[PDB]
């Protein structure tokens, strides 16, 4: 029926830790495997962390809210799918004893949280290192990361060239007292859009600056290259004129059926003649275009392209500057899309495409990708995704952190050292987060296959006395140099991280009951 | 436990009657008011509704908490229901309406097993309410501490206290409390109302938050695009003209171009369109126009017309803002100039009246200034702070302050929150009740000690000891009644509360925690009616 006071607060964190156990082998490039028994006669094996969460029902309605903190994280960032999910259970068991033990009230829990979430944030940023993200090659070290140990590990140098041209063209990169400061914001998924062409090989992929349009266009053999492009849009088809109100024709003489067919020819060509009257070079409209007035058109020295949605037509509106008209009558001769490199409608893998690559970068690319079946196609995509998601990640902040559990522990020994200085009951709930920063180098050696104690006991050392680069080796399971061994990702993904975990383990300590109603 | 077993009354179901039902109630009421009880205040803790299908939701919202409880007694329902009647009276207090009228139901159980009877508990404590509403209308309060002091300072540090901008809530508070009384105003036939929507809100990074602007008037994002006329125009009086409909040269289309091979032939055309356009601006002029204030702009023959003619006429004003200024100085916006087959505004008719327009100069923005309308009732905030960022943040910031403080100013009739009036009442009702010398005096107390519950759970939700909070609350509130006949104190302790951040006892005047008038009178009463209908209730048949 109903869970009250601390049978809630139990309750909740008993789910919570119960989640995070499920996926602690998930943590490095050591990660073990789990069997996903199904409720059929089949069983999986699959180590992502992700399909492990997804695939396995859970109960508690605490253990669902945990499952939703990885698919936040999942859309915030490209990683930290198990990172959040462990670290905000520990953080939760962590805070257990204190709920109990010690009575201390929700309020002063969360209080706390938020604090040494706070001073976390500082550490993260105060141990990273920068680099120079307009520097290709330095780039390219990072793309990589995300790509290799995997097939396309033989792609990697077109994935990164795919990825970091990409990107670049979409940051907002800007900053002014008028405008508004954009602060570097990067949307992969609605500036870096990408489509997928029949035909080539992953080598043929090119990066436009423009709109890549799936639609096909009146005649096949027209203009490609314009000097001094004009842009117009319409949404209004070029068809016979038809009036509002009521109409009656009466035919008697067959004679004046040739009057009518004349006429339905000269509304179609007024129509066109208001397009050609400001000069226009390419020539789109949503709906249809009549036979005649193809001939119309293209006899004025102008490409038409057809069956472009209102949604494409605003993508092409960003790229040329034409203001899309409805009433075709309408047109302005302001509608210009200059400074256009091409208006191509190459049939590549026997499908007709237009393209509108330009010399502008209106906040906005297209990823062109080739292939030689939808395969290659679908394999390249699945994968480029994890390079631009890096990408993204760097290149919105130069500051990348140490890998090997290093920033967890320089965090856990920069809180302990604020601990100290913390006054008040406070200083209780402050440590919880401090020790559970540490399930990170902690599972990172259990899955390595060390003690986890006598090496995090020494890992600890090393960050009390000397540096915060020192980490655990992945494959050795040794406490190395996080420079000698690089082993470091994007700040944004361990801020990210921390934040939001502490966060969901505060949306789950706050709640003093669960009462069941419709 | 369960009452069942009847025995009696032969019909077709079980007789629940006497201290069995009695108890019964009080165990469904308080069932749900320990649900809803620890939302109450603004420091309490959340809670999870989860639904039959596998769904659920957190919130703290009493009317969805109550609402969305599942509840087998209808007992309980009658308290569920009471909520959802306060959300169309009020809109607020369902938490507070329930956990009182639990309290009064257990206790009115208490005086039953004492032998005092169910129809002189109900008595008493309607007896209780009158005298608790006529003690509310002593310690209520108007629109107070504008006048050599703020106290609604406080009311804007509090809405600003989770937003970046609270860091200088020092200084802005004082912007936010100031907008907002400059522009007291009456919407309609007396009602003496506070604008909802007034205060219109720029922003530049020019300088520190500190240097942020309070315009008294409208400033409006537009510019004149000359040095020919100057910053102050109007001294004596300005008409303004709010136009939408653009003042540019006449144009055979938009989809024609014009190709003439004879230069005079195009010197011709040229004429014409200004011709045409200047009818407009021609107009605008003998209609005694000023400040002319276009929105799609105005040509630059047309503006040397206006030049000439010692009006200002202003480029790319933004229509939005023109709305408000219209209405302000009587103008009507004009989304399309026209008469019969010509073009006017028919002699002053669409213009507007003001006393003075300025051109100002906002590092890094630029506006004109429309100040002392023939009613505006509004003014203009322009935002600076550390980066852009901030500066987007700020106006979310003002928005709310501003909001919350004229929620507060909403009403002319706002009592002190904090438990002032629970725990205010407290202290009447007992001493009311020494005067009876009979019966109801017993419900009275009972009604007074039920009244505690509120600032008792506040302090619960505060994580802070509730027994020395109340113990403290009371002694306040009992000071103030012992001084009260004779009016001789050197401090009136009156309207002293629970500050649930520090967990001490606070003025909650200057602190600013007030509810208006009718939340109080109302939650008493939607409190005790429902714990009459159940009181009511000595028999249950369940078919």
């Amino acid at each position: 029926e109903r869970t009250t006071g601390r049978q809630a607060q139990i309750s909740n964190i008993t789910a919570a830790k119960a989640v995070a156990d499920v996926i602690r082998t998930c943590l490095g490039p050591k990660a073990m495997l789990k069997m996903l028994l199904d409720p059929m006669g089949g069983l999986v094996l699959t180590n992502d962390g992700h399909a492990i969460l997804r695939e396995i029902d859970v109960a508690h309605p605490a253990a669902k809210s945990m499952l939703e903190l990885s698919r936040t994280q999942d859309e915030e960032v490209g990683d930290g799918t198990t990172t959040v999910i462990i670290l905000a259970g520990e953080i939760l068991a962590q805070c257990a004893p204190y709920l109990i033990e010690k009575n201390i009230h929700p309020v002063i829990i969360i209080q706390a949280l938020k604090k040494a979430l706070t001073d976390a944030l500082e550490v993260i940023k105060q141990v990273s290192k920068p680099v120079d993200v307009e520097n290709d090659a330095a780039m390219k070290k990072l793309i990589q990361a995300s790509i290799g140990t995997k097939y396309v590990i033989h792609w990697s140098e077109k994935m990164c060239e795919l990825a970091l041209d990409a990107v670049k063209t979409v940051r907002k990169d800007l900053g002014q007292t008028v405008e508004g400061e954009p602060n570097f914001e990067i949307d992969i998924k609605r500036y870096v859009r990408v489509e997928k062409i029949p035909g080539g090989d992953v080598l043929d992929s090119r990066v436009l600056k423009g709109v890549l349009l799936n639609k096909d266009v009146v005649h096949p053999k027209m203009s490609r290259h314009i000097e001094n492009p004009r842009v117009v849009l319409l949404d209004c088809p070029l068809e016979y004129k038809k009036g509002e109100s009521q109409t009656n024709i009466e035919i008697e003489k067959e004679e004046d059926w040739n009057r009518i067919l004349q006429i339905e020819e000269e509304q179609v060509q007024l129509m066109c003649e208001q397009i050609l009257a400001v000069r226009p070079t390419l020539v789109i409209t949503e709906k249809g275009v009549s036979d005649l007035a193809q001939h119309y058109l293209l006899k004025g020295g102008c490409s038409v392209l057809r069956r472009v949605k209102k949604s494409d037509n605003n993508r092409i509106a960003r790229v040329t500057g034409a203001t899309i008209v409805n009433r075709v009558e309408d047109l302005k001769e302001s509608d210009v899309g200059t400074n256009c490199g091409l208006f191509k409608v190459e049939m590549i893998g026997d499908e007709y495409f237009s393209f509108l690559d330009n010399c502008k970068e209106p906040k906005a690319c297209t990823i062109m990708l080739r292939g030689g079946s939808k395969d290659i196609l679908n394999e390249i995509d699945r994968n480029l995704q994890d390079a631009m998601a890096v990408a993204r990640n760097v290149m919105l902040s130069p500051s990348l952190s140490p890998g090997g559990g290093a920033t967890e522990m320089a965090v856990s020994v920069k809180l302990a050292e604020k601990a100290k200085q913390l006054e008040g009951i406070q200083q209780w709930p402050y440590q919880a987060v401090a020790d559970a920063m540490e399930c990170i180098p902690r599972t990172l050696i259990q899955n390595a296959g060390g003690d986890p104690i006598r090496l995090l006991s020494q890992l600890r050392a090393k960050h009390a006395q000397g540096n915060f680069t020192t980490g655990i080796d992945g494959d050795k399971g040794k406490i190395v140099d996080m420079v000698s061994y690089g082993i470091w990702e994007p700040e944004v993904i361990k801020q990210q991280s921390v934040k939001t975990a502490i966060e969901s383990a505060c949306l789950l300590l706050r709640v003093d009951d669960i009462v069941s109603g419709v | 436990f369960n009452n069942s077993r009847s025995d009696t009354l032969f019909l077709g179901g079980e007789k629940i009657s006497g201290d069995d039902i009695r108890n019964q109630n009080v165990l469904a009421t308080m069932a749900v008011a320990n649900v809803v009880k620890s939302s109450l205040g603004p420091v309490g803790l959340d809670k999870m509704l989860v639904d039959d299908i596998g769904d659920f939701t957190v919130t703290n919202d009493g009317a969805t908490i109550l609402s969305l409880l599942d509840v087998q007694h209808p007992a309980g329902k009658i308290l569920v229901e009471l909520a959802q009647q306060q959300d169309r009276e009020i809109g607020d207090g369902t938490t507070s309406v329930v956990i009182i009228a639990s309290e009064l139901l257990k206790r009115a159980n208490e005086l039953v097993k004492n032998k005092i009877h169910p129809t002189t508990i109900i008595t008493g404590f309607r007896v209780a309410l009158r005298e608790a509403i006529r003690f509310i209308n002593e310690v209520l309060s108007t629109s107070v501490d504008t006048l050599g002091k703020e106290t609604l300072i406080n009311i804007a540090k509090t809405s600003m206290s989770s937003k970046i901008i609270g860091a200088d809530s020092d200084f802005f508070s004082n912007m936010v409390v100031d907008a907002l009384l400059a522009v007291k105003t009456q919407n309609s036939k007396g009602e003496i109302k506070y604008p909802v929507k007034a205060v219109n809100v720029l922003k530049a990074h020019g300088k520190s938050a500190t240097e942020s602007l309070l315009v008294p008037g409208y400033a409006l994002n537009c510019t004149v695009a000359s040095q020919a006329m100057p910053k102050r125009i109007a001294g004596g009086n300005v008409k303004i003209a709010c136009l939408d409909l653009n003042l540019q040269k006449a144009r055979m289309a938009m989809g024609v171009q014009i190709n003439i091979d004879d230069p005079e032939q195009l010197e011709q055309i040229r004429k014409r369109e200004a011709g045409i356009v200047l009818e407009r601006v021609k107009k605008i002029i003998d209609a005694g126009a000023q400040v002319v204030l276009t929105t799609k702009g105005i040509d630059d023959l047309c503006l040397k017309e206006f030049v000439e003619a010692k009006i200002m006429g202003v480029r790319r004003c933004k229509k939005e803002d023109l709305r408000r200024i219209a209405r302000a100085t009587g103008a009507t916006l004009v989304s399309s100039m026209s008469n019969l087959e010509g073009e006017e505004t028919f002699e002053s008719s669409y213009l507007g009246l003001c006393d003075e327009v300025v051109q100002a100069k906002f590092s890094d923005d630029e506006c004109i200034l429309i100040k002392g309308t023939s009613k505006h009732s509004s003014s203009s905030i322009i935002l600076r702070g550390a980066n852009d960022y901030s500066l987007d943040e700020m106006e979310r910031s003002l928005h709310d302050s501003l909001s919350v403080v004229k929620r507060t100013l909403e009403s002319g009739n706002v009592v002190p929150g904090g438990g002032c009036v629970e725990a205010a009442l407290n202290i009447y009702l007992d001493n009311f009740a020494t005067t009876v010398g009979s019966r109801e005096q017993l419900a009275i107390a009972e009604f007074a000690a039920a009244l505690l519950i509120i600032p008792k759970t506040l302090a619960v939700n505060a994580a802070k000891d509730s027994s020395e909070l109340v113990a403290k609350l009371r002694s306040y509130h009992a000071a103030s009644q012992m001084a009260k006949p004779e009016d001789v104190k050197r401090r009136s302790y009156r309207n002293y509360g629970l500050d649930l951040i520090r967990g001490k006892i606070v003025d909650e005047i200057h602190a600013g925690v007030l509810e208006p008038t009718i939340s109080k009178v109302k939650s008493l009463k939607s409190a005790l009616e429902a714990c009459v209908a159940i009181l009511r209730i000595d028999t249950m048949i369940t078919v």
